[PDB]
């Protein structure tokens, strides 16, 4: 599972993070879940099942499948959105849950 | 009230005598009951037994 | 709501009766005492005057009034306590009327006592009165309780911790 | 009742760890287990509604069951005992029978869901696939991951693969 | 709702260590329990999971054969038995509950409630 | 439950206003909506019987619920309140759950009726008709109003049109 | 509900006196009736369990229903009458509705069993037997008693009679 | 029974509103139909309304000019007549549909009829 | 204490008639099939007739078809076997057997678990 190492967005802008497999396609059957972590606080669940927002999550966090790759979109990024974002993918052939590398978002 | 009707209250005699009834219609907090103050022994039993008469 | 109030003040009321009735059965610490809500009346100066004491309910709530009638074991105790040998207790109200006559009988010793005291209670509606008339064998009320019933409940018989 | 859970699909799949019902596919690109999210979610919603209907339908007011009577009041002791025993008997019988019957109903619901899924996939693949029993369907045409996802979604293109299937039939 | 992790500390290479995870505020016998570690400077790594009754146990290939996951529902605690520890196991170990529905619990339940974590150091 | 009302027949027919279940046909002589009298009448009889069983099975005797007790008799009032509240709770729970389960069973009954009618028409037209999905059949032969009426009634003549269907298939 | 007992099978058999469900075969060696022991035994076990669930779930404690009240205790007698009448009404309604609903469910269960037997036999003999409609299959090959017993048992050998059926199909 | 009212003499091009009131039966469990009969001609079905009033049907002759409504609280069904012509002079009846307890359909037989209301369109 | 008792047998002339009664106690008689079996003095058993629980279904062997009629009286807990046109070959001991009936189903093939002591019928001049 490959994520972009780091990307940056401006205040009030829109950024789209990406999660993808090394040798396959990301579908809704992989149940992508996104997590936000500020070192060294515990990870916080952001988006699960590609479109579900837990209570307390700001409405600006949205997800979708953008092809063979999972995508998390932040519309109107604020200063508190500067953190590390991880993607959990579910693989069924070995029955495992795989975390992504992690992407550092820099709000400018 | 049932007490006033069954005791024969002077100010509650306009009621037409009836031979039988199925139930009793009564007002909440009736005005004319026992004109002379006192205690009515076994009142609720009397109201229960007088509810329906053949 | 609950309110323990003195229906008959001990000092003010009972000027012709002794209010120091005390029994060894109701023992606090090592000394002999009595109920905290009842008053034992014994004749003063060798005679027991007739008493007629009344209370009016102005608390806008029901008042629980408790009292008792003393039954000496032998005629000697009754004569030595109330002076008469045929005493009478009368308690009257707009919805409660009862007359008590002392019963002189010998009963098995319970708590080192042969005579018994029968305890009675009544509920006074707002704007009601109660009259106590007796010439002996009266355990007069001292503190009454003003209460308002709230729904229905019960008594749990248990020894569990309370938290 | 519908002959699917223990009928022509003999056993369950311990490898599908993400849904009540689903698919097992095998092609050149690989094999794996996947679950039909729509059917599983509908079943979950239905069962949640059933359980909440059974649970939250019981609204009880404040009351005390205990009552005290003296030795000179035995008809009231026995009347209270009769009331309590009758209520306990009614509630026990109703609860037992209710759970017993809705267990059947839930199992039949799952059986119907599996059977309907099987019928849907049969309808999509009219004669481009051969039935082998065991809930499985062998393809007369090469089938890739895109086509498997089309069958799972419900957008299988029958006219696209009709000629190859007819040749291989 | 709270998950608190215990255990951990300095362990010689090749030793053993048991990590606890006590949950409060929710029914512990109605959700999956997951173990995730984060190395000092690296990303998260899923390690193991356990079913509600403990019947089903899943492990990653990195720690298969060395780690054993157990659960004690009566005591509201979940355990991670670490064996044959190497210096590459030095990480902060989190415990994550799976958002489970009332009527069904699955291995793919989202990890919504986490814990503060415990730091495990494997060094001589 | 049978995959017909919300299954392969997605929507109902607003223009078929003479029954619950029925047919829609299209030939050269014209098109129209008709209802199956037998299935609709049987469904009506069954649902009427069910409603009457629910309603008229409640036989109640003459009784008065109200009861008055004085201040010195509260164990009496509390027992009466317990009896009344328990009866109310039992009846509320039973009525609500009965209505829910009976609604489910009625919907399943209608689904089964539609599915059985479709299966009957399928069994009549063995291979003289093509299934298009949506519950609809395309004939391999010319089907005039008499043939449509025979299909509706249950007196379809397979051997008469077998040769023409074979030629056109 | 499944269209088997009164659907494509119009009536039952008076000559099959050994079970609830079964087969009737006709070949050169003769004809006769038989019963499917597996399905009949499963149905018997299920119905016995249902009847015992209805019966044994009613556990009653020792009680006396009669009470005596003097003419000055009338509210007492009215409360006792209310209790008895309410319990009788609840039990009558519950018993009647329960019997009606299980009477529906048992017949539905038998329908499902017969339809599942038909579907199992249908799956085995694929294009090796045509469907004559009312519950029978016409073999395209010579079927001896051993082959019939294989069909009933569940171990039919389609490849063995595939070619002979193809030549006659 | 059913009783209709609200007719009389109306100039051509005028407006009229008929009203039928049902008693002795539940008015919300049956269909309501309106027919008219010319002095020397036969019956002519005009409009029908469902039990809840959601479904409404008309004949081609009066479609676009007549509107049929319901008021179940007042146990009354209305027939509003717009752009009346001389050809609309007839006796207007109200007919209820015999409905089953479990199902009501547009093809329910017309078993109950009102006395009728005479409508005259003339100058 | 389940048991069956047979009665009504004896010595009859050829061409005569005889009626046998089978009374059962200890079990519900209206819930089991009732069968009749005879055994000749020195030969094997021979199934004769059977009757359903309600008496609606009746079965007979080929040898006694048309001459033997089996009835049932559930109120009196008895089952009957009327034999007519008796012959010398009918000299045998007649048993009554009931079928082991399940709570939910009764069938003609229910095993004959409870038998009676039997009665003796002799046909001779």
């Amino acid at each position: 599972v490959i994520q972009e190492p780091a990307m940056s967005v401006s205040l009030g802008g829109t950024v789209t993070l990406t999660c993808a497999f090394t040798s396959g396609s990301v579908t809704s059957s992989n149940y992508p879940s996104w997590f936000q972590q500020t070192p060294g606080q515990p990870p916080r669940l952001m988006i699960y099942k590609t479109n579900n927002r837990p209570t307390g999550v700001p409405s600006r966090f949205s997800g979708a499948i953008s092809g063979n790759k999972a995508a998390l979109t932040i519309t109107g990024a604020q200063a508190n959105d500067e953190a590390d974002y991880f993607c959990n993918l579910y693989k069924s052939s070995p029955i495992a849950l795989i975390f992504g590398g992690g992407t550092h978002l820099t709000v400018l | 009230s049932v007490a006033g009707w069954i005791l024969g209250n002077p100010e509650c005699e306009l009621l037409i005598s009836r031979e039988s009834w199925s139930y009793i219609v009564e007002k909440p907090n009736p005005e004319n009951g026992t004109c002379y103050p006192g205690h009515f022994a076994d009142y609720e039993e009397l109201r229960e037994q007088l509810s329906s008469v053949s | 709501s609950f309110e323990r109030f003195e229906i008959f003040p001990k000092e003010s009321s009972w000027p012709n009766h002794t209010t120091t009735g005390v029994s060894a059965s109701c023992s606090h610490n090592g000394e002999s005492s009595f109920y905290k809500n009842l008053l034992w009346l014994t004749g003063k100066n060798g005679l027991y005057p007739n008493l007629s004491k009344s209370y009016a309910n102005n608390k806008e709530k029901e008042v629980l009034v408790l009292w008792g009638v003393h039954h000496p074991p032998n005629i000697g105790d009754q004569r030595a306590l109330y002076h008469k040998e045929n005493a009478y207790v009368s308690v009257v109200s707009s919805h409660y009327s009862r007359k008590f006559t002392p019963e002189i009988a010998k009963r098995p010793k319970v708590r080192d006592q042969e005579g018994r005291i029968n305890y009675y209670w009544t509920l006074l509606e707002p704007g009601d009165t109660i009259i106590f008339e007796a010439n002996g064998n009266l355990i007069a009320p001292r503190y009454a309780f003003a209460l308002s019933r709230g729904f229905g409940s019960g008594i749990i018989n248990s020894n569990a911790p309370m938290d | 009742l519908f002959g699917a859970i223990a009928g022509f699909i003999e056993g369950g799949w311990t490898g599908m760890v993400d849904g009540w019902y689903g698919y097992h596919h095998q092609n050149e690109q690989g094999s794996g287990y996947a679950a039909d999210q729509k059917s599983t979610q509908n079943a979950i919603n239905g069962i949640t509604n059933k359980v909440n209907s059974v649970i939250e339908k019981m609204n009880t007011q404040f009351t005390a069951v205990g009552k005290e009577f003296n030795k000179l009041e035995r008809r009231m002791e026995n009347l209270n005992k009769k009331v309590d025993d009758g209520f306990i008997d009614i509630w026990t019988y109703n609860a037992e029978l209710l759970v017993l019957l809705e267990n059947e109903r839930t199992l039949d619901f799952h059986d119907s869901n599996v059977k309907n899924l099987y019928e849907k996939v049969k309808s999509q693949l009219k004669n481009n696939a051969k039935e082998i029993g065991n809930g499985c369907f062998e393809f007369y045409h090469k089938c890739n991951d895109e086509c498997m996802e089309s069958v799972k979604n419900g957008t299988y293109d029958y006219p696209k693969y009709s000629e190859e299937s007819k040749l291989n039939r | 709702e709270k998950l608190v992790e215990s255990g951990g500390g300095l362990v010689q290479p090749g030793g053993s260590l048991r990590l606890s995870c006590v949950g409060s505020g929710f029914t512990f016998s109605s959700t999956y329990i997951n173990w995730v570690r984060q190395a000092p400077g690296k990303g998260l790594e899923w390690l193991a999971s356990i079913s509600t009754s403990g019947g089903s146990t899943y492990y990653a290939d990195s720690v298969k054969g060395r780690f054993t996951i157990s659960r004690d529902n009566s005591q509201n605690t979940a355990y991670l038995q670490m064996n044959s520890l190497r210096t590459e196991d030095t990480a902060r170990y989190y415990s994550a509950r799976g958002r489970a529905a009332l009527v069904a619990t699955f291995f793919t339940d989202p990890m919504d409630l986490w814990g503060p974590g415990v730091e495990v150091v494997v060094s001589s």
